[PDB]
RNA sequence: GAUGUUAGGAGGGCAAAUCCGCCGAAUUUAAGCAUAUAAUUAAGCGGAAGAAAAGAAAAUAACUAUGAUUCCUUUAGUAACGGCGAGUGAACAAGGACCAGCUCAAACGGUUAAUCCUUCGUUUGGUGCAAACCUUUCGACGGAAUUGUCGUUGAAUUAUUCCAUGAAUGCCUUUAAUUUGAGCAAAGUGAGCAGGAAUGCUUCCCCAUAGAGGGUGAAAGGCCCAUAGUUCUUUUUAAUUUAUUCAUUGGAAUUUUUCAUGUCGAGUCGUGUUCUUUGAGAUUGGAGCACUAAUACGUGUGAUACAUUUCACAUAAAGCUAAAUAUAUGUAGGAGACCGAUAGCAAACAAGUACCGUGAGGGAAAGAUGAAAUAGUACUCAGGAAUGAGCAAUUAAAUAGUACCUGAAAUCGUUAAGAUGGAACGGAUUAAGAGAGAAAACAAGUAAAGAGGGGAAUAUUCUCUUCUUUAUUAAAAGAAACAUCAGUGAUU
RNA sequence: UCUUAACCCACUCGUCUUGAAACACGGACCAAGGAGUCUAGCAAAUGUGCAAGUGUAUAUGAUUCUUUAAACAUUUUACGCAUAAUUAAUGUAAUAUGUCCAUUGUAGAUUUGUGCCCCACUUUGCAUACAAUACCGGUAAGCAAAUGCUUUAUUGAGUACGAG
RNA sequence: AUACUGACGUGCAAAUCGUUCAUUUCAAUCACGUUUAGGGGCGAAAGACUAAUCGAAAAGCCUAUUAGCUGGUUAUUUUCGA
RNA sequence: GAAAAAAUUUUUUUUUAGAAUCUUUUUAUGAGUAGAAAAUCGUGGGGUUUGUGUUGAAGCGAAAUACGUGAGUUUUCGUGGAACAUCUCCCUAGUGCAGAUCUUGGUGGAAGUAGCAACUAUUCAAAUGAGAACUUUGAAGACUGAAGUGGAGAAGGGUUUCUUGUCAACUGUGAUUGAACAAGAGUUAGCCGCUCCUAAGGGAUAGCUGAAAAGUGUUUAAAGGGGUCCCCGUCUCAAAAGGGAA
RNA sequence: UGCUAUCUAGCGAAACCACAGCCAAGGGAACGGGCUUGGCAAAAUCAGCGGGGAAAGAAGACCCUGUUGAGCUUUACUCUAG
RNA sequence: GGCCUAUCGAUCCUUUAUAUUUGCAAAAUGACGUAAAUUACUUACUACUGUGCAUAUAGAGGUGUCUGAAAAGUUACCACAG
RNA sequence: AGCACAGUCUUAACGAUGGAUGUCUUGGUUCCUACAGCGAUGAAGGCCGCAGCAAAAUGCGAUACGCAAUGAAAAUUGCAGUGACUGAAUCAUCAGAAUGCUGAAUGUAAACUACACCAAUUCCCUGGGAAUAGUGGUACUCCUACAGAAA
């Protein structure tokens, strides 16, 4: 913006969103942390893990709290356990969330992760 | 691209065929084959006069005139009517001619910038440029063109030391300093009568600049000030005069 | 510019304003000024008299530097003085105005119109008109050749 | 001068936008055409660089002169050239950008070349993890070379001042710039309403040296990444910061005083000639050919052939050199009052591809489901099988069903209505049918009881107002008809 | 509104063409694309700014550095065109006071006056037209010891209190 | 490949098919290999042939060559008008 | 600067202009190609202004007691599912189509028509399969008639072969067929070819010309082989039908 | 007599096409399918045919015009290899 | 100039007339002319000054397709624009 | 359960047909800034390969859609394998690897996987033991140095 280097286009900006690699998709799977939690670290936000516990904000399933059960960082979709949908022929996957429409409760923490909250304290 | 809608190699393949007299490609077994190929006319044809580089980029308007353009415009943005018909809300500000303390050239909030608008009553102004914020029409948008937002306040100022800091990043508020003053964002659109927030400081050396007073003999080489002689009374006053 | 051209004027009328009967072609007298002498020649002698064949000299490497000359005419001398200057004198004829013209860039002093006379002046400079010289002496001026 | 698969090395080739060399046309223009023009261009064959090329006076001036090159602004469409027709066409000054100088050769130095190089070696430093780089003087053994390497820029001689030099001990501190990757990085996922799902609408909040941008199931400063701001780490190069003693050798610049007046690029200049070329003109540059020089008091210049002589200015025939400048190419960025899928690069795509040509070559058509197919058409019935249908079934939506957005016109199907004697449709004018509509195309007010809004009075008393509803009095508006006028006719 | 009716009228559009309904030519139909432009240099017109000047050229400067690739400024007296012309060309280049003054006419806008207005006389006389003289450069002729002159001829994109 | 100017003449075919006729041991025919390339080749000569292409091939470029000549040349009202 | 009407003097209702390229008023006038002008209208973008958006925009189809002389504007109903306007003013343009034997793409009428006309002839019964004139089997009848619709091979093609499936398209009629489509499998050399040799030939060396590119080829040679320091002596590729080891 | 045509089942194009399609006479660009006055004029079709459509092909190769060409020739002008 | 109405030719180019008028680009070419001066690189004063070339003005040499191209034939082999 | 001449033309409704319009857009485009040569240390170009299941682009080269190293760093899935309480699984960086056959192409060649000649060669182990006909070298011109030959 005020730095002159860094483009402000809408085509490239939409291209990186794209054509990113794993680790920025990584990056871009960032939620919002719980209010308390969020009080305790003065942490806005943290990409999630697999294994973690987040509430639902956005959409139809709005106010669903439950455990993550798989990650796709690739087409940008969490999946939650209680959001489950039957297919066409009646059988059941999970119905993928952007992750932006989603607070994080319980992170787990590994010990890199928890590097990474010393880094953020 | 300079070559463009003439690279491919075609002619026209001449009478004794009752197609069209315009050149052909003469390709083999594909829908290239007998096409038609050069000119406004043809698909792929290009343009019937490209654009060269030069399209009169550089325009003079004299020094003078460029002068006399912005001392109108500061006198114009002086006025209270075209400040209104200019369509800045209006109505609670004191008087037009707005001269302020030099204590704004030390702010460092955007909050304290609001706060000092309401507090002048340009609250009304603030309220029109936050709800015309909105994304633009037309198929230009996307060639990095995404919002039409209005135009308000201009603060006029001597010293960078808060306004640069304070009303950057606030929607349709612009800033410039006296002695660069810009006609374009002095009268946005061509349109005369934007209000204008001028420092005591730089009203004060707005006076000076137009006084000869000091710099020697530098100022538009011993010259200052737009000053011709058409002139009022009002019509109606002069036919109203007794005698007359 | 393209809101007001001609071919919005036309824009559905078919010969263009070019005439029906004429039909508008690429070059329909040849190039630039080729139909002089040849059938173009009325068009000439009417309004470019001098054009046709030589005259003079030829001097193959004139250089405009060596006959460069700026001239003022006396009438405009006085001029040269600003408005204070030119009072002081008119008031005090025990002094006369000195002009160095060459500061002005000026290098042939010439004789046209009036002066105020009576009234003795300076002319410095490199060359002079006779008439120059004659009306400076006459209203008791001093003329001073200065390369 | 041969020879060597001798030892160490090099060149070759590709790419080309800008750059440089040769070689080198025509269409075209003159309304024809032959000179001129196109054009010292296009093609052709060669060579380079991140820029090159040009460059340190055989210059310009005639002034009170300037003083390597490049480039811009300019002179200047001028001097000038031209079937003097068409057309073509410079230089000097000036304002600037920018400025940087120089060395071979010859001359000079013979105390025995003060030179150079290969091979073999050898060590005083310093980084790096390691690879490795980086400094560093000393010896050999070979060669080269006096058919000339090195030094030196007249020569000594005086006084001054500077510069290289080596050792000991001290000491490498603080900042500023500059430029990489790094990080950290503000507030709401608050009501209420309708919604397939808000980021919508409202309404109550806030944050902003972040209200650029993108993504987020519909428009988000406060949902995320980013963003502004900063905190460091990276590149180099400036200021600051400390020197103190002991040591040889050598050199330079001035300055005196003597003495020396040397030097200065040849089949080259020049002239004749030819052709080319140009602004060059009784030949401007180039090149071919013939003849072929002079020594600094020479000879090159001073844009008209010449003789005789000035005067001013220069020092050819050897060489190098940063910068400003150019950059339709390659790569990396940033862009846009550009195009928006028949446009725009030939190419938004599995396109320089398919495909075509013996081959040189020529060269396409070709984007869009949805929010989500980790929602992709389940199941049943009738079907040989395609398929169809469903009381069945995903989705907000399937006449959204994957050759899936919207889905125009041509064209054609069903139904309905009308028509229809060798065209068809149209204009002007009424008709009868078939459809649509009440906003001018009627109904102000009053009483009864439902819904709202206000104002005053001191959240609630008084009171003013507009819509729905029942019935209950007005009226106005247009069209008729005759009478009455004024204007205009016709009649007897 | 649409729809037939019936009465009256109604010849293929475009086209080049003296003359097209033509036995003149193009057009099976529909969709989309599809043609007086841009630059250079010149001219008049009009607008606009300044004026005997004008145009900041190249370029420098900045607390100019999301916009900002323009906008702003011109050193704590370059160049274009216009300011007098003429001409092969060296050259030459005043309408003159010897109250800033002082070119001559005739029409002619405007102004003064008279006898709550038009007037008819007078009064002043721009612009412009139609002339007139000068004078400057060229060219003559006449003279000629050049500050070369001269009554008198002619000629110029001339000049007669700047207009660009 | 002489004739039927046969069939065909929106073909089976950018020269076919039928019938007729000429040629057959030599200046014979056929293949494969080879040579000569565009104002050039090659030609028992027809301006023949040179890849369905020839009184100057094909490819690409100069090139968007040029044209007193042909065709086309797009909304409305109003005005003056050859 | 006050006119009328409704009520029952006093209440109510209608109207009540000042934009100097504007408004009131009068009189005259109205042909039109080439051609010139003015006033408008519409399209893309930009600045400017103040609006429209998912209780549905643009777009589109059908229309509208609609407005304007007109270009057009506006609206209703239906579709549609995302962005849309600016007449307040003004810059900017690749800006307005019926036509070019226009360009490109789609599509009709012609028309169930032209047509599916070389090469003597097929029949009967069965099998397969949902379905058989043109698949398969059998029985008849026939033809090609060894210059063969037969064997082998070259060029050229390139898995077309072959087995197993198989029927969306193609197989100009049908079709279960297939040189089509899918899956696999298949080509084995001391002795058969190439491979070796030279020819007609091609490319180079030595040279020499040519700015180079190239043109040439022993043509001013100090270059490859055999013997035991001598003797020969340009090289190389070129026949799948010449020569040639089995 | 064969093969087609013809009709059926199946398959299935194209050229071409302003709009089309009854005549007589007149006028008119001096030869009209449409114009004007007359004759007249009744569905839908199936098979033939070449009167007419001044039928189709394709910017008449004829002829003429161009300060467009090209091939060829000379004691046309101007060059030039040898 | 010819009794009148008829008896003729641009620019560039060539050529010769003419001038007390000019140029050939830092200078000069009659002439040390005329005076003085001479310890000399002296100082004044002079209307009329080398070859060659260039001008300016005035005629003449020519353009009869006569407001002024240095210009023959041919194509039934032909191409193209109309 | 009856009633409708058919065709042609026209109209409206509702569709087929077709892909226009509108709306988009990881693309073009031009300008400006910036750096800017690769090669016998064998390039570009071209072939031939290479995925567990793998055709075409992309990617890579017999170690072949990743190796080593680093920084991120727990997942990876179409099937199937694999890995995690940080040198594996995933990415990016990529300085160490490797580097097919060719191609200037250079041993002679070329519609050849043809053909010479000279070196035989490679690995393991600490100065010894095993393997393989495999692997190299051998173009033309030049230069500097050396050599024994000649006049």
């Amino acid at each position: 913006k005020f730095n002159k280097q860094k483009s402000s286009s809408r085509r490239k900006m939409r291209k990186a969103h794209f054509t990113a690699p794993a680790g920025l998709r990584r990056k871009i799977m960032s939620s919002k942390l719980s209010k308390e939690l969020r009080l305790k670290y003065k942490t806005r936000s943290l990409p999630v893990r697999k294994d973690d516990e987040v509430l639902i904000c956005r959409g139809h399933n709005h106010g669903r709290e439950g455990k993550v059960v798989k990650i796709n960082r690739k087409r940008y979709k969490i999946y939650v356990e209680r959001v489950t949908r039957e297919k066409v022929n009646g059988e059941s996957t999970f119905i993928g969330i952007h992750p932006s429409n989603v607070v994080l409760t319980k992170l787990k923490v590994d010990k890199n992760r928890k590097k990474i909250l010393d880094r953020k304290a | 691209k300079l070559g463009a809608g003439y690279e491919t190699s075609a002619e026209s393949w001449g009478t004794g065929r009752a197609v069209a007299r315009i050149p052909r490609v003469p390709g083999g077994g594909t829908h290239r084959a007998g096409q038609g190929a050069f000119g406004n006319m043809c698909r792929g044809g290009g343009m019937f006069n490209p654009t060269k580089i030069w399209r009169r980029w550089g325009r003079k308007v004299n020094l003078k005139e460029k002068r006399y353009a912005v001392c109108s415009s500061i006198a114009a943005s002086g006025v209270t009517s075209l400040v209104l018909a200019r369509g800045h809300r209006i109505s609670h500000l004191k008087e037009v001619p707005l001269v302020v303390s030099n204590d704004i050239e030390s702010l460092s909030k955007t909050k304290e910038a609001v706060n000092f608008l309401v507090s002048l009553g340009l609250k009304d102004e603030v309220n029109r440029l936050v709800k015309s914020k909105k994304i633009r029409a037309g198929k230009g948008k996307m060639r990095n063109r995404k919002y039409k937002i209005r135009n308000g306040p201009l603060i006029i100022y001597e010293n960078d030391n808060g306004v640069k800091k304070a009303f950057r990043n606030i929607p349709g508020v612009d800033l410039c300093k006296v002695t660069k003053l810009n006609l374009l964002k002095l009268a946005p659109g061509g349109s005369i009568g934007r209000l204008c927030i001028w420092s005591e400081s730089a009203f004060k050396k707005l006076d000076v600049i137009y006084g000869k007073i000091h710099e020697k003999k530098v100022t538009k080489k011993n010259y200052i000030l737009p000053k011709s002689i058409v002139h009022n009374p009002d019509i109606y006053r002069i036919i109203h005069s007794d005698k007359v | 510019a393209t809101r007001f051209k001609k071919n919005r004027k036309k824009r559905g009328h078919v010969s263009a304003g070019h005439g029906r009967v004429g039909k508008h072609r690429k070059h329909p007298g040849g190039r630039g000024k080729a139909g002089g002498l040849h059938h173009m020649r009325i068009n000439f002698d009417k309004y470019h008299p001098g054009y046709f064949g030589k005259v003079g000299m030829r001097h193959l490497n004139l250089l405009k530097n060596r006959t460069y000359c700026p001239t003022i005419n006396v009438d405009k001398l006085w001029g040269l003085l600003p408005e204070e200057k030119k009072k002081e004198f008119s008031e005090n004829k025990d002094i006369a105005p000195v002009i160095d013209v060459t500061r002005k860039g000026y290098f042939k002093v010439l004789g046209n119109g009036k002066l105020k006379h009576n009234q003795p002046i300076v002319v410095k400079a490199r060359y002079f008109s006779s008439v120059a010289e004659k009306k400076i002496k006459a209203v008791g001026g001093q003329c001073i050749l200065v390369a």
